[PDB]
DNA sequence: CGCTGTCTGCGAGGGCCAGCTGTTG
DNA sequence: CAACAGCTGGCCCTCGCAGACAGCG
């Protein structure tokens, strides 16, 4: 099949967070259409911007404000 | 004479 | 660089530029070390010489210098193979050059350039000029979108701010020269003047622009004679960087404080000191605004207080390292648009399609184990057409 | 209070600029914050004056910062300074001048010292003062009258309400000067404690005592010195000066033993006089001139055993001229503060290294013991060679994908075990121990989670210490670690983060921690901060590693707990990856091992 | 059959983080 | 209505104390 979207490349640990979001449907939909590799993932282009801030929140949680 | 390891001696950041 | 700019020019404009002798001297000066000798050799010669002879005049050692200089001059089109005689105009014009044919200024240049930077940032007290505003906006480092409202700073505008004054000015002139042709100003006239400065209606407008940036100063109600400043031909630091993400800026100028406030939080203000903290919220904002981490380290590096200079590295490594990590943290997810192909029933043909995708240069990532690959949508039609052809 | 456009406190309309500002290295904002320059020619003189009046907030290697607080000033007058002397010198040092608000503020908190004094005599506490007017003003206060026992004028006050009296006295701007006149106190017999000539106190040690004994009388307060600076010697020297019965309150059974050894090493007091009062044993505390115990033993609230009760009865019915309180920062705890009232002491000397707490009760030490007499600068001592140079680091260990899958989803407080038991983190600890042992370095490993401590201890087959381990057994491990070459690495838990003297411990590693406890971090780094034999000032003799799990809550705590150390100039270099790990035969190299570990962690709950 | 050392529960406490009210613009 | 204090519950670990059980005479 032919699927058009956006490829996301990140560290392996970050990938599990993305899959967890897809399974938990925290975004309201299964943005992941097909996992590519432990290092790369394919997701729907429409929800990339909203997913972008979601990771930023994760970085925000694991970072201290001075 | 027991020099420091590489990671402590020089930056390990990719940049 | 200046030599870079000349190379990116047509032969027609170059020969026109090789006008009065001062230009030929100016272009001659930038010949690195070797070609300067070669220019003198084939200067009194009216008969072309073989290309082999030029090659064998440089010892095998340091041979790479022989080729690079030759390529540079071929780009400058100083000589032609003629089958290597110099340009008859350049030879003649150069021969004319070769026996043929203050403290107030620097302060003025620094201040007038500063007010332009003041205007760049949201400084209410800055020089206002409609021509200057559209110049920066059309220079690719600012955008208004509403003439009534003051313009903002583009992503490249913030980076331009951090660049050192020499490179900050040179980049501006380089953009100015390129847009001079588009607006209808002859590039040769302005470009020739810059060289002559290093030692008509078009110039009058150009001279006014140079006066505005503070490079030149008439001082006599815009007389024919002008007095170029130090910056026109072509400083101690004040920031103390601490291991706890604290910058103490020994600044009296509002511009530098505006610069440092770009990527740090201002805590206290003192006449010869300002306390700023490089919080990840600020730096992430600075990176988001468009700045690049290397510029932030460089901008703090160049304006380093003398006390930190003795220390090596002058910037404590953790601060430099930490800034980079703050930059790299934002781009953990590398978004890349593409089209995925799966259900590769034809396992043998999958490699053939893989090879075809590689040949076209469209493939970005591939997974042989899972028999899948991603191609950018630009090349999606090409691969789709290939699959349809079968 | 004017705020600039860049959220900056504009202080240009408040103060002017001095013409000769280049020589003057001091700034003084109306907020009280004082930014001193460390590269100025006159730094040495300014620092001693400034540290006394203002407690340092951050002291990087270039530009220090201090803050002015009523408690910070109250320490200045006690040592001997006066409002005229402080402000005049402050104005002399100021390169911008002292704003009117701060100038009056300094004056306000200097007309309160000496008005009221607290004197203990014959097992009775009295409120002494030479001015009847101030005493009368105190009597008007309700709680002050409530705690009353039920020319110079003194009214007796019940022991059980000393704390409330002291707290209100500060709130009434009349601090009680709990100053002990030991040299003019013949009622209490003089002990045979004497400083042997072999013991020479270092300049900071002597300077701290100079503030304590500025006058003939002995001052009671909190003396702060970096871990490993030698606070034991200063505490012993204080007893030698007092020459009275001394009570030393350690933190645990390990603390008292080291206190006992230090007294013998640094004093001529005979072994018979030295005694311990701990659950392990007691060296006849009934007969002893110097008593060593722990807050837990004295502060125990439940009914005491007969063996301990007999000693407790003697302790309450005694008069102590000097009560050394090791690890003062634990005093403001709800119950440990009671130990001050339970025991009767004239002068209370407090020794500690990390005068910080995650609550706001650290300020209570001002009246519970006294003003902060001294606070040495860590970098100053580090360059002088008195404390080993440490290259702190933070090894970033990426979280295992199988673990992170569970960590992100799980939120019922089970995360701590999950990212404490990170296989990637384990490998870094395993590799680091192997490499450093090959370099003849004495490794120490800490872990708040005993589960993690046990998991790592057996897997690496290294000794581990924590709660259940008997005092003798844990004492044995330290002696083996101190001397036995075979025992090159030890594992410790929250028990041994404080008071553990391991001079040869060059390397330290931390795989877990209790939240953002700056006190825990600075204390934990202290173990390896002791001066080394063949130490060189600028050679980074010791090292500290705080293993953390990337993209995890431990990152937030790792930054939080580094706040104190960076305030003292320590830079925590980040180690994204460790070279040579791949070519090492480390544990958890297969997903099956990591898969097995994750299930066990989940089972623990 | 007694005495001392080891080990295992009761009860309490320290330190820190997170929470549902109480309060203020 | 939105936003920030604020003391306590909870959790982790630690400690002293008491009780029972095992080794020794
Ligand atoms: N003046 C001194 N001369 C020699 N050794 C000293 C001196 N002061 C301290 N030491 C040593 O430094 C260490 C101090 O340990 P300790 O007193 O427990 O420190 P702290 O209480 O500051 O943590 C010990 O090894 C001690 O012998
Ligand atoms: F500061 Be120490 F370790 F008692
Ligand atoms: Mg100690």
């Amino acid at each position: 099949n032919v699927l058009k979207g956006v490829l996301i490349e990140c560290d392996p640990a970050m990938k599990q967070f993305l899959l967890y979001l897809d399974e938990s449907n925290a975004l309201g939909k299964k943005f992941i259409i097909q996992d590519i590799d432990d290092t790369h993932v394919f997701v729907i282009a429409e929800l990339v911007n909203v997913l972008q801030e979601r990771v930023g929140e994760l970085m925000d949680q694991n970072a201290f404000s001075l | 004479a027991k020099e420091r390891p590489i990671w402590l001696r020089e930056s390990t950041v990719q940049g | 660089n200046l030599q870079e700019f000349l190379g990116g020019l047509s032969p027609g404009v170059l020969d026109r530029l090789y006008g009065h002798p001062a230009t030929c001297l100016a272009v001659f000066r930038e010949l690195p070390s070797l070609a300067k000798n070669w220019v003198m050799r084939m200067l009194f010669l009216e008969q072309p010489l073989p290309q082999a002879a030029v090659a064998l005049w440089v010892k095998k050692e340091f041979s790479k210098a022989q080729e690079e200089s030759t390529g540079l001059l071929s780009g400058l089109r100083i000589w032609h193979t003629q089958l290597l005689i110099l340009n008859p105009i350049f030879r003649q014009n150069l021969r004319i050059a070769l026996l043929g044919g203050v403290p107030s200024l620097d302060k003025y240049a620094e201040e007038r350039w500063e007010v332009v930077l003041h205007f760049m940032v949201g400084s209410p007290s800055a020089a206002v000029s409609q021509d200057l505003a559209q110049l920066l906006s059309q220079a690719g480092l600012m955008k208004s979108t509403e003439p009534g409202e003051p313009p903002c700073i583009t992503s490249a505008g913030f980076q331009f701010l951090l660049l050192d004054t020499p490179a900050q000015l040179w980049y501006f002139m380089l953009q100015y020269l390129q847009t001079a042709q588009s607006r209808g100003m002859d590039l040769v006239e302005i470009l020739s003047f810059l060289f002559q400065l290093s030692f008509s209606d078009s110039l009058l407008n150009f001279l006014q622009h140079l006066r505005e940036f503070g490079l030149v100063f008439q001082r006599k109600r815009k007389s024919r004679r002008y007095y170029p400043t130090r910056l026109a031909i072509n400083q101690p630091g004040f920031i103390v960087v601490e291991t706890n993400y604290r910058l103490y800026a020994y600044t009296e100028s509002e511009l530098q404080i505006a610069l440092i406030a770009l990527f740090s939080e201002m805590l206290y203000r003192f006449p010869n000191m300002v306390v700023a903290q490089v919080t990840r919220e600020s730096v992430q904002q600075a990176i988001a605004s468009g700045i690049t981490a290397q510029q932030i380290i460089h901008f703090l590096r160049t304006r380093a207080h003398p006390v930190m200079l003795k220390q090596t590295p002058v910037l404590p490594p953790t601060i430099t390292d930490q800034i980079r990590l703050w930059e790299l943290e934002r781009d953990r997810l590398r978004f890349t648009e593409g089209v995925l192909y799966n259900q590769f029933l034809s396992q043998v043909d999958f490699e053939l399609l893989l090879a075809h995708a590689r040949e076209l240069g469209v493939l970005v990532f591939e997974n042989s184990a899972k028999r899948l690959m991603v191609v950018t949508p630009a090349g999606h039609s090409d691969v789709k057409r290939f699959w349809k052809r079968q | 209070t004017k705020v600039d456009e860049y959220g900056a406190k504009d202080y240009r309309l408040q103060m002017p600029l001095k013409d000769d500002h280049t020589s003057r290295p001091l700034w003084v904002a109306p907020d009280g914050h004082i930014f001193l320059e460390a590269f100025s020619p006159v730094y040495k003189y300014a620092q001693d004056f400034l540290v006394a009046i203002a407690e340092p907030v951050c002291r990087p290697t270039h530009v220090h910062e201090y803050k002015l607080t009523a408690y910070s000033l109250y320490a200045a007058v006690s040592v001997g300074l006066q409002t005229s002397d402080i402000t005049e010198y402050l104005r002399k040092l100021s390169k911008t001048g002292v704003p009117d608000g701060i100038m009056q503020f300094i004056k306000l908190c200097t007309v309160s010292y000496g008005k009221v004094k607290l004197v203990l005599k014959h097992n009775r506490y009295f409120v002494e003062s030479c001015h009847p007017d101030v005493i009368q003003h105190l009597l008007q206060d309700p709680v002050i009258r409530e705690c009353r026992l039920r020319q110079t004028v003194s009214f007796e006050v019940k022991q059980e309400m000393i704390e409330e009296l002291q707290k209100r006295c500060i709130h009434l701007e009349y601090p009680l000067l709990a100053e002990y006149d030991f040299r003019n106190d013949s009622v209490n017999p003089d002990i045979n404690i004497d400083l042997k000539p072999t013991a020479v106190l270092r300049p900071y040690q002597e300077k701290s005592l100079r503030k304590m004994f500025g006058n003939g009388r002995a001052r009671s307060g909190v003396i702060v010195l970096p871990c490993g600076a030698g606070k034991s010697l200063v505490g012993v020297t204080a007893a030698c000066t007092v020459r009275k019965r001394c009570l030393v309150l350690g933190n645990s059974a390990v603390s008292v033993e080291q206190w006992k050894a230090q007294f013998k090493m640094w004093s001529t007091i005979d072994d018979s006089q030295i005694c311990r009062f701990t659950s392990d044993a007691k060296d006849k505390p009934i007969g002893c001139s110097v008593a060593i115990s722990t807050y837990s033993m004295l502060g125990h609230t439940t009914k005491r055993s007969w063996e301990a009760e007999r000693v407790m009865e003697w302790l309450k019915t005694q008069e102590w001229g000097l009560m050394i309180l090791d690890e003062v920062h634990t005093i403001p705890a709800k119950m440990f503060r009671r130990v001050l009232t339970i025991v009767q002491a004239h002068c209370k000397l407090g020794l500690t290294a990390t005068l910080v707490r995650e609550d706001d009760k650290i300020v209570d030490l001002n009246f519970l013991i006294g003003p902060k007499l001294y606070e040495a600068n860590w970098m100053e001592l580090q360059n002088n060679g008195y404390i080993a140079k440490v290259q702190c680091a933070e090894v970033w260990c990426p979280m295992s994908p199988e673990f992170y899958r569970e960590y992100v989803a799980i939120k019922t407080k089970k995360r701590i075990l999950l990212y404490t038991m990170n296989p990637n983190k384990f490998r870094a600890c395993q590799f680091l121990i192997k490499f450093h042992e090959r370099r003849n370095d004495k490794i120490i490993v800490f872990a708040d989670n005993v589960f993690a401590l046990k998991e790592y201890a057996i897997r690496l087959n290294k000794p581990y210490i924590y709660g259940p381990t008997s005092q003798g057994e844990r004492m044995q491990i330290l002696q083996n670690f101190k001397h036995n070459p075979k025992i090159n690495t030890i594992f410790i838990s929250k028990v041994g983060d404080t008071s553990f003297d391991l001079p040869e411990a060059n390397v330290l590693i931390q795989i877990s921690s209790h939240g953002g406890s700056r006190r825990q971090e600075a204390q934990r780094l202290g173990r390896v901060l002791r001066a080394k034999k063949g130490m060189v000032a600028e050679e980074y003799n010791a090292f500290f590693y705080s293993l953390v799990s990337q993209d995890t809550q431990e990152m937030a705590y790792s930054t939080k707990r580094q706040r104190f150390l960076v305030d003292q100039g320590y830079s925590f270099k980040v180690i994204t990856k460790l070279a040579g790990m791949e070519e090492e035969d480390l544990a958890f190299s297969t997903k099956e091992e990591q898969q097995q570990l994750l299930q066990k962690v989940l089972a623990a709950t």
